[PDB]
């Protein structure tokens, strides 16, 4: 090992636990999780960003002084990447959009870059390398996302034979604008539902669980190659979903029926926003197909991980969309929706 | 000695419940008495006359931005002064801290003799003064 | 002699009651307490992270230390009725970020220097 | 004077520098490890030897008051030039 | 004083506070044990912990001494005692400004009456003792925590508690609020053992032994 | 002086020799396992152990016990020891049984091919004293070193 | 296995209860070094201890008997069990 | 390799040539991923089955009182004695002197120099070795600061 590396301190704010992070895009949800873990415990943290540094500031009390160091980068330069990756140890991949944008299509940050920061890293010499990928990821699946994950997880698997590919399935929490979606779906009126949402069966996960995992698998010797799924602990169906959180928040749920291609053009006049759009075409798809069972494939359990149930911490985020008259009820009083669990 | 509802409470006095030291820093740390020996290019026997109360160092690792002795125990600093040990031992029983004493290491009364730097038959005669 | 003044409790039984009404106020307080406080954990383990903590007391044989302690079992609980105390303050209890602390030989041997 | 590091970064007066193997260096990164242009080690050498006539000479530094504090040196050791070390000048006697 | 460096002496004062010290002790030789006035003319009273509230009730009361002042609540903690902790009082008289010190001693389990009844100053250096040193007193009004965090377990000013402390906290996003953890300084306190290894008093030296 | 030492050439990691033969810096996981792979399915005078010059009685004791569970009782020593007769059994046989404050009252001291000036200088120390003040006498048996 | 490997008879250089097994050691040693020239036999004097015999067996094994007050013959008597249980 | 500790960096205990016990204590933790010795063996022998009972620096101290009662009276000595009966127990066979005379192996200042690994690895050791078999010149360090 390096001679000024060797893990040192209790695990604190100001030990050492002998990780270089590199994670790439902290600036959201999965990576304001990632690098608490890794600054709580102790450990240099590489951040680089593209958006303002001022959004990046909420980053900056999440670890001892000198530990997370913000570093300018760009997706098309390779000599971006090549400059935050050479002082490593780990580089994770957490980089993609849910939407498209002028600048970067979907396979362009879910393959592209991924193609790019899976080369370097292995150029550059890095010891492990973590790549985010969705759960679903399906060359034929409908939605460009999933696809673009499949091919995406190809290149970065080829191109990084000891990469530990990490399989989320549906993760949710405070900003998750996944439950939020649901919960941001009264302000329209009833609950628009395709089929009214009854053959649809998720597993979600909470942030923790995943997060967590991640460092458990630059932990884990054994980790390399490797292509944990991280599930939820519970599936429910897609009405399950929509009737438990509405109920949690106690607002009225409105059930309205859908046809697929109306729900398939309201993603098209959503997408239409110059701003961050809502609803998007290819969000309809993802919402729409169901959770697929991978049993070969490692789950979470097997890095020393309990996942959380989703009622236990649903209320963690159901308490800021709930109204004044049920704001300060407790979670007990709603119950969990019917399990449809494998 | 002041009869005020006295009961005959003679068990050992435990305040460690109640000063709440966390359970690493109250079972896993040796503590350890004794007096300190004086510094031997000093002449200053005064200050062993105190006994005094340690503990024992822990990790002592170097910060990563500047290199530090950056520590996770936060008895590390702490000495405490007692007059006599049994009062320094007294404070380990009700803080309930492994305790261990050593002795005082009082000086050999040894004999100065000036006129033995001066002798017809004894090697203590000085070569040189 | 060795005969020491007791302040309330002369001896177990007593503070044995003084433990008792700790429980009696405890207990009806966990309900409203995450009721008001704005918590977000449930009543469940609400009301057994009241218990352990007899449990991490449940070895002193010395009434004096038993009604020491008493008295500040009413402070934390009194903190507690008219929020004084804010969320975080609660949560200390409440252990939950810190890293699990190593139990096996195995552990400990693997993490460092600590004895 | 300063030098550089066959990783390319300036050597610290002290000679401290950054192992090419090193993870901390990346704080160098987009910034600078800048160095004191003026060596001590090289700030002293080449100021004049003196030729005092006398065996014991009092070095202020300087200044008067605002010197080091007076040391008496020594000048009788031939082979060996006198200096004082609160300043590091060279003292030596006149070539007896 | 015809050398200017030292400083001087009120021994008209100094006999003055002495007439006085014992005068107190045949008034309540219950409660005093010796009474000392030291050579800078501070005359301190040491009286039993269980009459802690007669004591301060006479000299407020009695028109010889009338001090009617809580100047200050202090119970400096010694290790080397048995019940280390002594209490230490300290009253001014208006009418004759002058000062006095009345103190106990007390264990970290033994209660002490109260002495706000006889002195409402008492009340928040109560709630301040408690804090810092953790001697509880009996029947105080409204005896809790007005120093030290909401929750701080762990009397501070102990001498078995650490400078540094024993908990730090920190915020934390993953949870969306402060919260505490083991202190783990970034620079421990380098403890100065500067005390000079030779003796410096001949006068306070204790005897051989 | 010796503090120095301490900083020179110092074992920081567990190394274990590599694909090639060569010791590599390893984690504990690895090296534990190989060692413990190579011990259990050996016994006998197969498994040993040998005691440097510096060891503590500690790790002495912590082999004396693991030896004990694999039927070893080969854990030599680099000290070696005319064990015929006594030998281990009396600890008169081997120790300093005056004890070292007891030559400032002999009479006469015997050294038998041994160098205590440069051996055991505090040793030493102590006869200088003992030789100065009591005018104690001396003899060895071995070569004229002063 | 159940093997003597060695013996290690602690006692007390003072204590009445060592001086039984203190009466042992003057006189019935040699014959039983000589007996067993393989099996040492340890004396560890510690003051102010009461005897302790210490069997060490095979794979590990170490069993302990009384010796408190036991004169120079029943001293014998149970450390020769002992041998008469070698194997 | 197995990364123990040094002697400064051990919490143990040592016997003298009197065979008096006398306990070191930890003032410098071992640098890097070295751990104590014998916490070294007590995890080795969990790892491979035969594990000890002892864990902890107490228990480990308990066994040595228990195999040897002598080395933890710590500074305490213990009268040796029964030379009456090791002299007779020597007296056997009478294996003969070898011819060879009596050589110290440290016989000059140099040779006491480099004894263990510790004044092996040091180096301001290794200049008193060049001071004492060499003279003044080389060793002479400028005192100038
Ligand atoms: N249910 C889900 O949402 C699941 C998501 N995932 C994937 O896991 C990751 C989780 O991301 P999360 O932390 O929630 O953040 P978001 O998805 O909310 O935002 C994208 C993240 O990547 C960065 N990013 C976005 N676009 C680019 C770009 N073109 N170039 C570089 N960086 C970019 C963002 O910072 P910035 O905008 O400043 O660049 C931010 O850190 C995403 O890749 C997501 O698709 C996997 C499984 C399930
Ligand atoms: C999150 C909410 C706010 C924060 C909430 C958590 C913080 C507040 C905690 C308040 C409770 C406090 O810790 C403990 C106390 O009151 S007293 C302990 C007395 N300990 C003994 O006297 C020793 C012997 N103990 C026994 O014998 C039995 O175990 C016992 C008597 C305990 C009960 O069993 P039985 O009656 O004998
Ligand atoms: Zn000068």
């Amino acid at each position: 090992l390096h001679h000024a590396l060797i893990p040192h301190g209790k695990g604190g704010r100001s030990s050492v636990s002998g990780i270089v992070a590199t994670v790439f895009g902290a600036t959201g949800f999965l990576g304001r999780y990632v690098v608490n873990h890794l600054g709580r415990m102790g450990s240099q943290v590489i951040v680089p960003y593209r958006c303002e540094p001022y959004d990046t500031m909420h980053l900056r009390p999440m670890g001892d002084l000198g530990q997370i160091i913000f570093m300018e980068w760009n997706g098309k330069d390779k000599d971006s990447i090549r400059k935050v990756v050479e002082h490593s140890n780990v580089v994770i991949n957490l980089v993609g959009r849910e939407w498209e944008t002028k600048n970067f299509d979907f396979e362009d940050v879910f393959v592209k870059i991924p193609h790019a920061i899976a080369q370097v890293s292995k150029e550059a010499g890095v010891e492990k390398l973590i790549h985010i990928s969705h759960l679903n990821a399906d060359i034929k699946s409908p939605s460009r996302y999933l696809r673009s994950k499949a091919v995406g997880e190809k290149e970065v698997r080829a191109a990084f034979p000891e990469a530990t590919i990490i399989k989320p399935s549906d993760i949710f929490g405070r900003e998750d604008r996944f439950l939020n979606y649901f919960a941001s779906m009264r302000w329209f009126g009833g609950v628009p539902l395709i089929s009214l949402g009854k053959e649809t069966v998720k597993q979600p996960v909470y942030i923790v669980d995943v997060s967590k995992g991640i460092i458990n698998a630059i932990k884990d010797p054994d980790a390399k190659g490797k292509t944990f799924a991280f599930v939820g602990p519970n599936r429910y169906l897609l009405f399950d979903l929509v009737q438990y959180i509405f109920a949690v928040a106690y607002r009225p749920f409105l059930p309205y029926p859908l046809p697929h291609f109306a729900y398939r053009w309201v993603g098209r006049l959503f997408e239409v926003s110059p701003f961050e759009p809502w609803t998007t075409r290819d969000k309809v798809e993802r919402v729409h197909m169901s959770d697929m069972t991978l049993p070969h494939l490692p789950g979470l359990e097997d890095l020393g991980i309990q996942a959380t149930p989703l009622e236990l911490k649903a209320i963690e985020v159901l308490r800021r969309h709930r109204t004044y008259r049920w704001l300060t009820s407790e979670m007990e009083d709603v119950k969990p929706a019917k399990t449809v669990n494998i | 000695t002041q009869d005020t509802q006295l009961i005959a409470v003679d068990e050992k006095l435990d305040i460690t419940t109640l000063t709440g030291v966390p359970e690493e820093h109250i079972k896993t740390r040796k503590v350890r008495i004794f007096v300190p020996a004086r510094n031997n290019m000093q002449s200053g026997v005064n200050n062993t006359k105190k006994w005094k109360m340690e503990f024992d160092t822990r990790e002592r690792w170097e910060n990563p931005l500047m290199g530090w002795s950056s520590t996770a125990d936060p008895l590390s600093n702490l000495v405490l002064t007692f007059s006599t040990k049994e009062d320094a031992v007294a404070f380990a029983e009700k803080n309930g801290w492994s305790f261990d004493v050593e002795e005082r290491k009082v000086p050999k009364p040894k004999s100065k003799s000036y006129g033995a730097n001066f002798s017809w038959n004894k090697r203590t005669r000085v070569s040189t003064k | 002699g060795t005969s020491v003044k007791p302040i309330f409790s002369r001896d177990m039984n007593e503070a044995k009651r003084r433990v008792r009404e700790l429980y009696r106020a405890w207990y009806r307080e966990v309900p409203n307490t995450v009721h008001l406080f704005q918590l977000d954990i449930s009543v469940k383990q609400g009301r057994d992270k009241v218990r352990e903590m007899f449990m991490k007391n449940a070895h002193v044989t010395d009434p004096r230390v038993v009604d020491l302690l008493v008295i500040k079992g009413k402070m934390e609980l009194e903190e507690t009725i008219n929020v004084w105390k804010q969320r975080t303050h609660i949560m200390r209890f409440f252990h939950e970020t810190e890293a699990p602390r190593p139990t096996d030989f195995l552990s400990k041997f693997y993490v460092g220097h600590d004895p | 004077g300063v030098r550089t590091s066959p990783t390319g970064e300036k050597v610290t007066h002290t000679g401290q520098a950054y192992d090419d193997g090193d993870y901390r260096r990346v704080r160098f990164s987009d910034r600078q490890k800048e160095v004191n242009e003026n060596f001590a080690i090289d700030l002293i050498a080449e100021q004049p030897v003196s030729e005092v006539g006398s065996r014991v000479i009092s070095c202020d530094g300087g200044g008067g008051a605002l010197g080091h504090p007076r040391v008496y040196i020594n000048l009788d050791k031939e082979t060996k030039t006198g200096t004082c070390g609160y300043c590091g000048l060279q003292f030596r006697q006149p070539h007896h | 004083d015809t050398r200017p460096t030292i400083r001087p002496r009120n021994d008209v004062v100094h006999k003055q506070l002495s007439a006085f010290g014992q005068y107190v002790a045949e008034i309540l030789p219950k409660y005093v044990q010796q009474v000392q006035v030291s050579c800078f003319n501070e005359l301190e009273i040491f009286i039993h912990p269980d009459g802690v509230i007669p004591v301060l009730t006479f000299l407020r009361d009695h028109t010889n001494a009338q001090f009617k002042s809580l100047a200050d609540l202090t119970a400096v903690d010694v290790p080397t005692r048995q019940n280390r902790f002594e209490i230490v009082y300290n009253l001014l008289s208006l009418r004759f400004n002058s000062r006095i010190r009345v103190k106990t001693y007390t264990d970290e389990l033994t209660p002490i009456e109260s002495s706000v009844t006889v002195y409402k100053a008492a009340n928040w250096y109560e709630r301040e003792i408690w804090d810092m040193f953790g001697v509880f007193f009996a029947n105080h009004p409204d005896l809790r925590r007005i120093l030290t965090d909401y929750g701080f377990e762990g009397h501070p000013f102990r001498k078995d508690f650490p400078l540094s402390g024993y908990v730090e906290l920190r915020y934390d996003d993953e949870v969306k609020r402060v919260v505490a953890e083991p202190v783990e300084l970034a620079q421990e306190f380098r403890k100065f053992d500067l005390n000079s290894p030779w003796e410096a008093f001949p006068a306070y030296r204790q005897p051989p032994e | 002086f010796a503090y120095d030492g301490l900083k020179r050439q110092r074992l920081t990691q567990p190394m274990i020799r590599n694909e090639k033969g060569l010791l590599t810096y390893t984690t504990w996981e690895d090296a534990l396992s190989r060692v413990a792979g190579m011990l259990q399915s050996f016994q006998g005078n197969d498994v040993a152990a040998i005691a440097g010059g510096l060891v503590d009685a500690e790790a002495l004791v912590a082999l004396k016990d693991l030896l004990n569970r694999v039927d070893s009782d080969s854990l030599c020593t680099e000290e070696v020891f005319p064990t015929a007769g006594a030998g281990t059994d009396l600890r008169s046989n081997y120790l300093l049984n005056t004890t070292i404050a007891g030559v400032e009252e002999a009479d006469v001291i015997l050294l038998v091919g041994t160098n205590p000036r440069f051996e055991a200088p505090l040793f030493n120390a102590r006869i200088r004293k003992s030789w100065l003040h009591n005018d104690l006498k001396v003899a060895l048996i071995g070569s004229p070193v002063d | 296995k159940l093997g003597l490997r060695e013996i290690r008879i602690h006692l007390c250089q003072r204590s009445p209860g060592s001086q039984g097994v203190r009466d042992f050691i003057e006189k019935r040693y040699v014959e039983l070094k000589k007996a067993n020239p393989d099996l040492p036999i340890l004396i560890r004097e510690c003051s102010d201890v009461q005897p302790k015999l210490w069997a060490r067996y095979a794979f590990g094994q170490e069993k302990n008997v009384s010796l408190n007050n036991f004169s120079a013959d029943q001293v014998t008597r149970t450390l020769e069990n002992v041998l008469s249980g070698k194997a | 390799i197995l990364p123990g500790a040094a002697y400064t960096e051990k919490s143990a205990t040592y016997v003298n040539t009197e065979g008096r016990a006398q306990q070191t204590k930890v003032a410098v933790t071992p640098p890097g991923l070295a751990r104590e010795d014998w916490k070294i063996i007590r995890a080795l022998s969990e790892i491979a089955g035969m594990t000890l009972p002892y864990d902890t620096l107490d228990q480990v101290r308990s066994r040595l009182e228990e195999v040897s009662p002598n080395l933890v009276r710590y500074d305490d000595v213990e009268g040796a004695n029964y030379f009456q009966q090791a002299n007779e127990l020597s007296k056997l066979v009478n294996q003969q002197l070898l011819a060879d005379p009596l050589v110290p192996p440290q016989l000059t200042i140099k040779d006491f120099y480099m004894t263990d690994s510790i004044s092996r690895a040091s180096q301001t050791m290794a200049k008193c070795v060049k001071a004492v078999t060499e003279g003044i010149q080389a060793v002479e360090e400028p005192s100038i600061c």
